[PDB]
C-alpha cells in the first residue's frame, strides 16, 4: 500500500525537489541504511517528515562540521568496534543557486545552468555520498557551517558524536546546510517510521509558499 | 493523504 506526501521543502534537493509528489511505500523490518524514509516527527507527531536513514541501531555516527562529512562505526553500543566504508566523490558545482530574502526571513532555491551565473544567490556544491554499498548526492553552502551549540548532544557523547541507541535511527537531510534534522533533534523510533519513498508520482515547478510555473514530467518515475 | 512531509 502506497500513500502518497508532497514535498514543500528543499532538505532532500537534489534527490527531490520542492513540488515533487512522492509515493511511500508502506513498511515487519527496517530500513536500509541510505533509504529516503518518511516518519513521525518524535516531537511533534502531528508532522509528517522525510530525511535519509544515515544511522542504524549501533552505529556510532561521527559528523565534521568543517569537511561536512560522517563517519559510521557499525556494531557499537559501546562505544566498539568497526567503520563502514564511507566515502565521498570530488566537491562539483550543483544545478541549484540559493537566494535569500526578506518578508515572507527565507530563501529561494534556483536550478542555473552550470555554464551560467545568477546575479544574486549562492552556487551550492554537490558531492556523491556512499555510504557502505549505497550511494546518492548532497548539496552544501560553501558559507554555512554547523553551529555544534545548536546540536542534539547525546547524554555521555562529546559533540558531533552519536551512538544509535536500539530500536532507534539518525536521519539526514540530503541539502546538509539546510537541513533540521537528528544533529538538532535525535533519534527516530522505529514505531515512528511510515515507509520508504520510492518514487514520483508527479512533480510541479514551484517555490516554497506560491504557486508553480509548470511541470517537470521528465521527473516521473523511480528516485535516483 | 496528500499531506506534506518537511
Ligand atoms: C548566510 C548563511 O546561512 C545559510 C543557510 O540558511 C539556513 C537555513 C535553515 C537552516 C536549518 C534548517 C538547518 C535550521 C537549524 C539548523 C536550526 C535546524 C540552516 C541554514
Ligand atoms: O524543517 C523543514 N521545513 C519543511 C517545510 O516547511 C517548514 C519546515 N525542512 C527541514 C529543514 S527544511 O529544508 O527547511
Amino acid at each position: 500500500i502506497y500513500e502518497p506526501f508532497q514535498i514543500p521543502s528543499g532538505s532532500m534537493m537534489p534527490t527531490l525537489l520542492i513540488g515533487d509528489f512522492i509515493l511511500v511505500e508502506k513498511f515487519t523490518g527496517h530500513p536500509k541504511r541510505g533509504d529516503i524514509v518518511v516518519f513521525k516527527y518524535p516531537e511533534d507527531p502531528k508532522l509528517d517528515y522525510i530525511k535519509r536513514a544515515v544511522g542504524l541501531p549501533g552505529d556510532k555516527v561521527t559528523y565534521d562540521p568543517v569537511s561536512k562529512e560522517l563517519t559510521i562505526q557499525p556494531g557499537c553500543s559501546s562505544g566498539c568496534e568497526n567503520a563502514l566504508p564511507v566515502t565521498y566523490s570530488n566537491v562539483e558545482p550543483s544545478d541549484f543557486v540559493q537566494t535569500f530574502s526578506r518578508r515572507n526571513a527565507t530563501s529561494g532555491f534556483f536550478e542555473v545552468p552550470k555554464n551560467e551565473t545568477k546575479e544574486n544567490g549562492i552556487r551550492l556544491s554537490e558531492r556523491k555520498e556512499t555510504l557502505g554499498d549505497v550511494t546518492h548526492r548532497i548539496l552544501t553552502v560553501p558559507i554555512a557551517q554547523d553551529q555544534v551549540g545548536m546540536y542534539y548532544q547525546q547524554p555521555g557523547q562529546q559533540l558531533a558524536t552519536w551512538i544509535v541507541p536500539p530500536g532507534q535511527y539518525f536521519m539526514m537531510g540530503d541539502n546538509r546546510d539546510n537541513s533540521a534534522d537528528s544533529r538538532y533533534w535525535g533519534f527516530v523510533p522505529e514505531a515512528n517510521l511510515v515507509g520508504r519513498a520510492t518514487a514520483i508520482w508527479m512533480s510541479f515547478d514551484k517555490q516554497e509558499g506560491e504557486w508553480p510555473t509548470g511541470l517537470r514530467l521528465s521527473r516521473i518515475g523511480g528516485i535516483h | 493523504x496528500x499531506g506534506g512531509a518537511y
